[PDB]
């Protein structure tokens, strides 16, 4: 009133495989008692056979009871079949290529947790955890592979662990491969891809493209003109690449344009309030904590004539309107001084030249270019009259930029004053 | 000769009326005494009201107080009747007037930590007034660690002013040193040296260094089945030594790489793990977790712990039973009076099951004592029949089986059936 025996078979083995003979008795037909489409016995004391292939991991269990059938008093022994797996399945991960970002310039121990790969087969011929490989992409030895496994049975991690030095400018990416095998009779193989893209820290500042810059601009430039043009470059990516170009210094009549780094004029200049500006120019990226880049600018101002010259006299008395002159004055003496200032640079001024106009230009009494530059002498070369000419209205004149070739753009300005002679004896 | 040039000085902000000079000396020797200085200067360039001159004589002195900051030198030529000119230039010389200073008595600098050695931090200068060897000069810097950290390299910059720039070296790090009181001063030429002095608050500023670590690699539970949900399993705990939101840290539960992470869910910002369903033991043995921090702001540092929780077993799930009749079609029957010592069914117990595998007591119901039961192997049981079923008075028996659990609770499961002949 006990028999139950239990039979072992194979799996994927093609329909009509004997797994194993139920006992028998003299003069006895068995059957099936559940119509399934797995097995069917032969009656004519036989054995079991199975009908149909079948993949065990399509079974939702191993081991299936089964009931025997009798003749008469229809007596039921009991049979269980013990399939297994022979592991016709190979390992694989969840996702074949994923993506995990590191931090550059970060020191050695920085990992990330990635996916562990499964098998459908069993235990045995399950996946080794322990047997992970990364055998392509890390020619270079940047990375290494970790694996923690766990005291549950069900469980496993796995890591990637860097050994520091990662540059994003020297090497932004890196596609590895892992090779992870069955533990099984077949070692049958699995695979997972690992893009590797690191991100980029402000580690670089700006940098321009030369160390001192220099500029000429005339003094008649107009209020938006440009002065020159500074160019810097910043060799990481993104938002630490930005470069916002600044002046040091934006007290000086100019502007810098935070972007194309055109330096501007921003007020009217003038060549006679100041020669040139030693500058220095800023590049400042957007990173997360900012740097920055300097270099010299020197900028030239160029000079124009925009001042006229003037000529102020002193003469024989001082605090009086008119010149007084004695008449008995002896051949060969001065008289007053032609003194021609002006504000402009040579350079832009031109020679100066001085003529004589509404007055004596008649050796009544010469003019000379004394041995100053700029100054000259008023004498009496020639001993005159009192009552014939009594008074004199001499004028000169005084030119800029005069003597020029034809077509300068130096175009000539000028400006003429008035000294008159008295004879009071 | 017939002309003759001359240069002068005197120093500054010394009362008018001061000498200057006489023109006389510049005059070539042997020539005549003149009888009136004609001055001849660069008119609005010049002499103006800053100069006076006596004509008939020749001495010249200071007109008001002089400033050679606003003018250096002067020049003009004075000319005799006679026609000899004498080219004549005074020069004011400087005297420490101006002391230096600073803009800022207390400023303050923020530099990043970890900076690297050498880049240079410009400041604020003494504006030299006196220009020239008096202004200017050099500065020394009298903080303290500047002898290992911070050290002073001047340049000059614009119009030739020193520009002090604080160059970066040794250790930056403001979790062990957070900010530094510097002092600066500024000394100057000439004998007695004019100094100004001024503070300087370097501040380190905070970068993410460190990702959030955790109290211990791994934790432990060993929680039971049908455990209350608003109940909480174990606290984790993380730290992170940054400031700001790069100190906060923000703990999760990371969802891939966790298996059975399902029925739970950790606080925010406690690391408290509180499951939201219960759990069975009889579907899931064991839950694997992999928690997780971020180092809060921008491209936040991450940090990993892992938690097991192991689950032991309670008899909370009913004995289950399958029956099937063993006459003819599995339809329930009987012959009329079935000859005695023969079975009409089979059944077989299964429970989800920890400690006694199995090992279920059935308990048929009666059937009237024509009915009995029996036992294979303690799992599978039989119905066997007894009286021989004389059908007196009765056609078919309602019959029902019930599976008791042995178990520390009782826990019974019904099945009926029908047996007719
Ligand atoms: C004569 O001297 C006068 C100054 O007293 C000069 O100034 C001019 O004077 C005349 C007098 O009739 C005026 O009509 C003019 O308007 C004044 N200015 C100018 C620019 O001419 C005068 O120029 C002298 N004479 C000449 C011929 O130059
Ligand atoms: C059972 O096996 C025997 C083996 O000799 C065979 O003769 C018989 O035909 C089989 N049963 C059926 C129904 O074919
Ligand atoms: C990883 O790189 C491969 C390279 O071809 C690409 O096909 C794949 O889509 C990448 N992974 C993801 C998640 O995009
Ligand atoms: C932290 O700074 C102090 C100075 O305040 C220094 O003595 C100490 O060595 C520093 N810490 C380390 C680990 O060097
Ligand atoms: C850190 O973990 C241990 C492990 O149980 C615990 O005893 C300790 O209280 C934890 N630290 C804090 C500050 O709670
Ligand atoms: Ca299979
Ligand atoms: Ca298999
Ligand atoms: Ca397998
Ligand atoms: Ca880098
Ligand atoms: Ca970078
Ligand atoms: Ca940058
Ligand atoms: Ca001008
Ligand atoms: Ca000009
Ligand atoms: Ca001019
Ligand atoms: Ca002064
Ligand atoms: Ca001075
Ligand atoms: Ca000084
Ligand atoms: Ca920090
Ligand atoms: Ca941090
Ligand atoms: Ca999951
Ligand atoms: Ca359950
Ligand atoms: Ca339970
Ligand atoms: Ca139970």
């Amino acid at each position: 009133a006990e028999p139950r025996q239990v039979f072992q078979v194979l799996e994927e083995q093609p329909p009509g495989t004997l797994v194993g003979t139920i006992q028998t008795r003299p003069g006895f037909t068995y059957r099936l008692s559940e119509s399934h489409a797995l097995f069917a016995i032969n009656s004519s004391t036989g054995a079991l056979y199975t009908t149909s292939t079948i993949d065990r991991e399509s079974l939702p269990s191993d081991v299936i009871n089964l009931v025997v059938l009798s003749s008469a008093p229809t007596y039921p022994t009991e049979v269980r079949v013990l399939v297994r797996d022979l592991n016709d399945n190979a390992p694989v991960f969840p996702d074949p290529s994923i993506v995990v970002t590191f931090k550059e310039d970060s020191s050695s121990g920085r990992q990330v947790i990635l996916d562990t790969a499964t098998d459908s087969d069993i235990g045995s011929n399950g996946v080794d955890h322990r047997s992970y490989r990364i055998i392509r992409g890390n020619e270079a030895g940047r990375f290494r592979l970790d694996i923690t496994l766990n005291p549950s049975g069900e469980g496993a991690f796995l890591h990637l662990v860097s050994k520091g030095g990662l540059d994003r400018e020297v090497t932004p990416q890196y596609q590895l491969l892992v090779e992870v095998e069955d533990k099984g009779e077949p070692k049958r193989r699995g695979y997972l891809q690992v893009n590797v893209t690191v991100q980029d820290i402000n580690d670089n500042p700006p940098v321009f493209g030369s160390s001192h810059y220099q500029a000429g601009v005339p003094e008649d430039a107009v209020v938006g003109s440009s002065v020159l043009q500074v160019a810097a470059a910043d060799a990481d990516e993104g938002t630490n690449a930005d470069i916002r170009y600044r002046l040091q210094d934006e007290g000086t009549p100019f502007q810098m344009d935070p972007e194309t780094g055109l330096i501007t004029v921003r007020e009217p200049l003038d060549f006679e309030a100041r020669r040139q500006y030693s500058l220095t120019v800023q590049a400042m990226d957007r990173g997360v904590p900012s740097l920055t880049g300097r270099a010299e600018a020197l900028i030239q101002l160029l000079d124009v004539n925009d001042n006229d010259p003037v000529v102020k006299f002193r003469y024989f008395p001082a605090t009086s309107r008119y010149a007084s002159v004695d008449e008995n004055a002896q051949v060969g003496t001065v008289v007053a001084l032609l003194t021609v200032t002006d504000a402009d640079s040579p350079a832009a001024n031109g020679n100066i030249s001085v003529q004589i106009l509404g007055g004596n230009e008649q050796r009544h009494f010469e003019v000379q270019s004394s041995k100053v530059p700029n100054l000259s002498l008023i004498k009496v070369a020639s001993a005159l009259d009192r009552e014939r000419i009594p008074s004199y209205n001499l004028t000169v004149s005084v030119s800029d930029n005069y003597g020029a070739p034809p077509g300068a753009a130096v175009q000539a300005r000028s400006s003429v004053a008035s000294l008159v002679i008295f004879v009071n004896d | 000769p017939q002309a003759g040039s001359l240069d002068l000085q005197i120093d500054e902000e010394q009362p008018a009326g001061t000498l200057i000079g006489d023109i006389s000396a510049g005059l070539p020797a042997g020539t005549a005494a003149p009888l009136m200085y004609f001055i001849s200067a660069q008119e609005g360039s010049g002499v103006g009201t800053d100069l006076a001159i006596d004509e008939h004589s020749g001495v010249v002195r200071t007109a008001r107080v002089l400033d050679r900051e606003q003018r250096d030198r002067y020049r003009f030529t004075a000319v005799t009747p006679d026609g000899a000119t004498v080219e004549v230039t005074v020069r004011v010389a400087d005297i420490n007037d101006h002391a230096p200073a600073f803009p800022q008595a207390r400023a303050a600098l923020q530099v990043p930590e970890h900076t690297a050695f050498g880049t240079r931090y410009p400041l604020e200068p003494a504006r030299d007034a006196d220009a020239g060897r008096l202004g200017t000069q050099g500065y020394a810097l009298s903080g303290d660690g500047a002898g290992e950290t911070f050290r002073l390299e001047t340049r000059p910059g614009p119009d030739g002013t020193p520009v002090p720039e604080l160059v970066v070296t040794g250790e930056l790090d403001r979790e062990n040193r957070s900010h530094y009181m510097l002092q600066l001063e500024a000394y100057d030429g000439g004998s007695p040296p004019r100094r100004a002095q001024a503070l300087l608050d370097v501040t380190l500023l905070d970068i993410n260094d460190h990702a959030p670590a955790f109290n211990q690699s791994r934790y432990h539970a060993v929680v039971s089945e049908s455990l209350a949900p608003g109940s909480p399993v174990l606290q984790v705990f993380a730290s992170d030594a940054d400031a700001g939101v790069n100190g906060a840290v923000t703990y999760e539960i990371n969802r891939r790489q966790s298996e059975g992470d399902g029925p739970f869910s950790i606080d925010a910002h406690t690391g408290l793990l509180q499951l939201e369903r219960p759990l069975d033991f009889e579907q899931r043995r064991v839950h694997e977790l992999v928690v997780q921090a971020r180092d809060g702001g921008a491209h936040p540092e991450l940090g990993s712990a892992f938690v097991t929780v192991h689950v032991r077993d309670a008899n909370d799930n009913q004995p289950s039973m399958t029956v099937i009749f063993l006459s003819a079609d599995g339809s329930p029957q009987v012959s009329e009076a079935a000859p005695p010592g023969q079975l009409v069914a089979r059944i077989s117990v299964s429970d989800p099951d920890d400690g006694d595998f199995a090992h279920v007591n059935v308990s048929l119901e009666g059937g009237e004592g024509h009915f009995a039961l029996s036992t294979q192997d303690s799992v599978i049981y039989l119905v066997c029949v007894a009286r021989r079923l004389d059908r007196e008075e009765r056609d078919a028996y309602n019959l029902r089986v019930t599976a008791t659990d042995s178990g520390s609770p009782p826990l019974r499961a019904e099945a009926a059936f029908v047996l007719h002949v």
